[PDB]
């Protein structure tokens, strides 16, 4: 299970297919897409999933069948939202797609006539839903929840399998490939732990390095780490991880410390940087994008030698806060749930052009 | 209470004098049973009381001229180390007396909150 | 555990009470048996301060004694250079207690109910239902303090005792 | 009956004994130890040889619950068990009598 | 002329965000400059952090020359967002106010924090 | 066999003295 897709250079960038939707929601969380018909689920802030078609790149993505929660469904088991869902994750299968948030209710549902297949209460006051990770060609859902919690889900039979512990404040990233194993970030500990189900093992990696040493470093020749907002499994033995100070970190899963510390990609704007607030991998490809409230998607390629990454490019055409980015092939498609607002509702520094809606860009070779 | 490592120790005359006799470090030896630092203070009056036992005694008197052991001192006319540290001792909690008197014995019976001393470096507690 | 050499010292007494009714405790074996261990690790480290400095039995020895004080809580962070572990106190020890913290975190309202929390098989740190007064919390589990999923503060059942008060009202008013 | 999701961990194959031997991986929430008969009714049907070519054994559980960790056996054939099985386990599943001297 | 003093550095404000995190998971923080006020009319608390990119700062400006007149200590930190992200809370918070409670087990990290703040007020 | 004892046992027979202490100590350190 090692990399090798290699097709960095040959991607056509700077002519790629630029195009934006607008949607009925507001501060979109989390944008799912399922591949083998292609199809795309969308959940907002106003308690909606939203069904959309893809497989025609040409255009926009086609509106097929929407769900809304609201009020109704306050009792927990009634089949219906009543807060605000954080993510959304489409199953390998097709067959069902899961939402929840912080009705501390993960419910899924049927993708053939969107109905509530499933509701699951996760029983502790605490335990908000902040992201789902599927196993790839496989039916074990991963659950992040807000009481320092890691629920693990059997689909086929709705049913609760273990919870993981150790995270010191709560999960905002997990990711997770077909093998047996998951990266969840907490991001104020600053500590990434990689968790094994049937070896019973987990990784810490420790970030928070102090910028004073880095001041030596301006004397050889910057900004505090608090949040490592979001984290991307590209391997079985690599990974990358994204913080709120422009800091993107290139991990082995060999070394305590990163192989590589990307310093400030979004930029700046006594000085305050960017944050990452959306990061994918397509896996086992050498190439990952990055996306921000800074109006752009860099894209950056990573060294054959797994030991540093360089930049192929931009998407300046998404003006507003990107909060989940997925990418589809065949040919490449790229949608983007941009939002006004962060996922996690937090504030805003007068970002350019918010807007909600759905960015799509096509590269090819 | 308010107890807390270091200790703080008040040292007469009369404690050196048994620990020469018997060949036992002072410093050492209450570190070894207080198990923690030591304060060793010496005032004026067990130094002037070393001026008399002199031409017998060098050997204590260039003991105590160590860098190891801090000064203290009064300043008065007549004042001895018997009842100097009576009244520093009584007004504070903290001080902990080194000696072998039995008439200074009974006066930290007295005043709780003061641990003992004893041969050479046994201590005993409040 | 170790008795004392002195079976009645007053000022001595007086602090056994004050700390055991500070900390809820119940026995003075209890206290006894924190300075027996507290006897033998701080005789050990008398023993390499005799040692010289960087002596490899000092480096790796000397450490794993802070890593296993810095893991149960009681080291700070700042004061990491060997000399702390022979100023400390033994109220640091009963610090950390589970059945104290939980009370730190709130939630216990008396040092006395929390015993009687902690014997009636609640709080659990993970999944490990504990029912054990003297943990010596592993500083990152604080968090996960938190109530069983059954055991009511807890829920998901409500306990025949409550069942009852259930019982005596609905078939004494109903049928 | 909640959702027992019975893993198989180890699988191999034994073609000279005629099996293929597994660790058999249970959890149970809200629920505690099952039968040795269910697990002989379940797990025939991801395999379709036949009940009495199922063994089942073991099963020394987790501590506090929710989980169970035993030992099993798949056959291809009815006789295979009749002729390879241990008799007491024969004699266990009620297929053996119990002739006693 | 500065008005922006004393200014947190990097790893102490990174301190602060922990032991504010800690505390407000423990309800050990009041929010809003009359909160923090009306603490510092009872006493009850222990120190204050106040954010330098309000707009305006005169609204706040009153709090570091009632922490002199009350003896407490006070820092500036430069990011009103971080501030609110220590609160558990998502919108800008400028003011975050320590309460007393000697009945909390970060008391130490209370001790060192302003051993801190007092190493930089003087 | 006397039945003169009612007062309280171990750590409840612990509760009361700390109880008094607080009240008494307060008024003696004043």
């Amino acid at each position: 299970g090692r990399v090798f897709r290699y097709f960095g250079d040959k991607l056509l960038i700077s002519e790629a297919k630029q195009s934006f939707t607008r949607v009925g929601e507001n501060n979109l969380t989390c944008i799912s897409c399922f591949q083998p018909r292609l199809f795309a689920y969308t959940v907002s802030k106003d308690l909606q999933l939203t069904k959309y078609d893809i497989t025609d790149f040409s255009k926009r993505p086609k509106k097929l069948k929407y769900a809304k929660g609201g009020a109704k469904y306050i009792p927990n088991t009634t089949e219906g939202h009543y807060d605000e869902i954080l993510t959304v994750a489409a199953s390998p299968d097709g067959k069902y797609v899961v939402t929840g948030g912080r009705d501390r209710k993960l419910i899924v549902w049927s993708t053939e006539s969107l109905s509530p297949v499933k509701v699951i209460p996760t029983k502790d006051r605490r335990g908000e839903v902040l992201s789902l990770a599927f196993r790839k060609n496989s039916d074990q859902l991963y659950a992040s929840c807000a009481d320092f919690k890691i629920r693990t889900y059997s689909i086929n039979q709705f049913s609760q399998l273990e919870i993981l512990y150790g995270h010191h404040d709560i999960v905002e990233d997990i990711s997770a490939l077909a093998m047996e194993r998951c990266v969840t970030v907490g991001a104020r500990d600053r500590t990434a732990m990689l968790w094994k189900i049937p070896d019973e093992t987990r990784l810490t990696f420790r970030g928070g390095d102090e910028p004073q040493k880095l001041l030596r470093r301006w004397m050889k020749e910057f900004f505090c780490e608090g949040s490592i907002d979001v984290v991307s499994m590209v391997d079985d033995f690599h990974f990358i991880t994204g913080s709120d100070n422009g800091n993107i970190c290139l991990w082995s899963l060999a070394k305590k410390k990163p192989i590589f510390t990307e310093r400030i990609a979004h930029g700046i704007l006594l000085l305050q940087p960017f944050w990452i607030t959306s990061l994918y991998a397509i896996p086992y490809s050498n190439v990952f994008i990055s996306g921000s409230w800074s109006g752009s998607l860099k894209v950056w390629k990573i060294s054959d030698n797994l030991r540093s990454f360089e930049l192929l490019g931009e998407l300046s055409g998404a003006k507003g806060v990107v909060t989940k980015i997925q990418v589809v092939e065949s040919k490449f498609r790229i949608l983007a749930s941009i939002a006004k607002e962060h996922r996690l509702g937090r504030w805003i520094a007068n970002v350019s052009g918010a807007r909600n809606g759905i960015y799509s860009a096509v590269i090819d070779q | 209470q308010a107890i807390k490592p270091p200790y703080q120790v008040l040292i007469d005359t009369n404690f050196i004098n048994f620990s020469i006799q018997k060949k036992v470090d002072i410093v050492r030896g209450m570190m070894d049973c207080l198990l923690a630092k030591c304060n060793p203070l010496i005032t004026d009056c067990v130094m002037a009381e070393l001026e008399k036992l002199g031409p017998k005694y060098r050997i204590a008197l260039k003991l105590a001229r160590d860098p190891r052991i801090k000064r203290l001192s009064c300043s008065h006319k007549g004042t001895y180390a018997d009842d100097c540290l009576v009244h520093r001792v009584l007004q504070h909690k903290c001080y902990i007396v080194a000696t072998n008197d039995a008439g200074l014995k009974q006066r930290i019976r007295k005043i709780p909150g003061i641990p003992l001393m004893s041969v050479g470096g046994h201590a005993y507690v409040i | 555990y170790s008795t004392p050499k002195r079976p009645y010292e007053s000022s001595r007494l007086d602090a056994e009470l004050k700390l055991a009714g500070e900390f809820g405790l119940k026995n003075k074996k209890e206290i006894y048996r924190i300075s027996f261990q507290l006897s033998k690790i701080r005789r050990a480290a008398r023993d390499l301060l005799t040692r010289d400095e960087k002596d490899p039995k000092r480096l790796f020895e000397g450490n794993a004694l802070i890593r296993r004080l810095v893991r149960v809580g009681v080291l700070s962070e700042d004061k990491k250079k060997l000399d702390y572990v022979l100023a400390l106190k033994v109220e640091d020890f009963l610090e950390r207690r589970l059945q104290t913290q939980v009370y730190k975190l709130g939630l216990a309202k008396s040092v006395h109910h929390a015993r009687v929390l902690i014997t009636q098989r609640h709080i659990a740190v993970g999944k490990q239902i504990v029912n054990i007064p003297s943990f010596m919390v592993r500083l990152d589990s604080e968090k996960h303090i938190d109530f069983a999923p059954t055991s009511p503060f807890g829920g998901a059942r409500p306990g025949r005792v409550a069942r009852r008060n259930a019982a005596r009202k609905a078939e004494a008013s109903g049928e | 009956s909640d959702a027992v999701t019975i893993r198989t961990r180890k699988v191999i194959s034994n073609p000279l004994l005629a099996r293929k031997q597994f660790v058999v991986d249970v959890l149970h929430p809200n629920r505690a130890n099952v039968s040795k008969d269910e697990l002989r009714e379940k797990l025939a049907e991801v395999y379709k040889a036949e009940k009495d070519a199922v063994s089942v054994f073991g099963f020394r559980t987790q501590f506090g619950g929710g989980k169970s960790v035993g030992f099993g056996l798949v056959y291809n054939s009815v006789a295979e068990a009749k002729k390879f099985e241990p008799t007491y386990r024969l004699v266990r599943y009620g297929l053996a009598e119990k002739v006693e001297k | 002329n500065p008005k922006a003093f004393p200014l947190a550095d990097a790893a102490l404000t990174q301190q602060i965000l922990d032991v504010v995190q800690q505390a407000a998971n423990l309800r050990q923080l009041k929010k809003g400059a009359n909160e923090a006020t009306k603490t510092l009319n009872r006493g009850i608390s222990e120190f204050i952090i106040m954010a330098a990119d309000c707009e305006p700062i005169e609204i706040l400006l009153h709090l570091p020359l009632l922490c002199e007149d009350k003896n407490v200590p006070y820092v500036f930190v430069p990011s009103r967002v971080a501030l609110g992200r220590a609160c558990g809370v998502s919108r800008p918070v400028i003011a975050a106010s320590i309460t007393t409670n000697d009945a909390s087990a970060i008391k130490t990290q209370i001790y060192a924090v302003k051993d801190k703040i007092e190493t930089l007020l003087i | 066999k006397t039945e003169k004892p009612k007062k309280p046992k171990g750590r409840a027979y612990k509760r009361l003295l700390y109880t008094r202490r607080f009240v008494n100590v307060t008024l003696v350190n004043g």
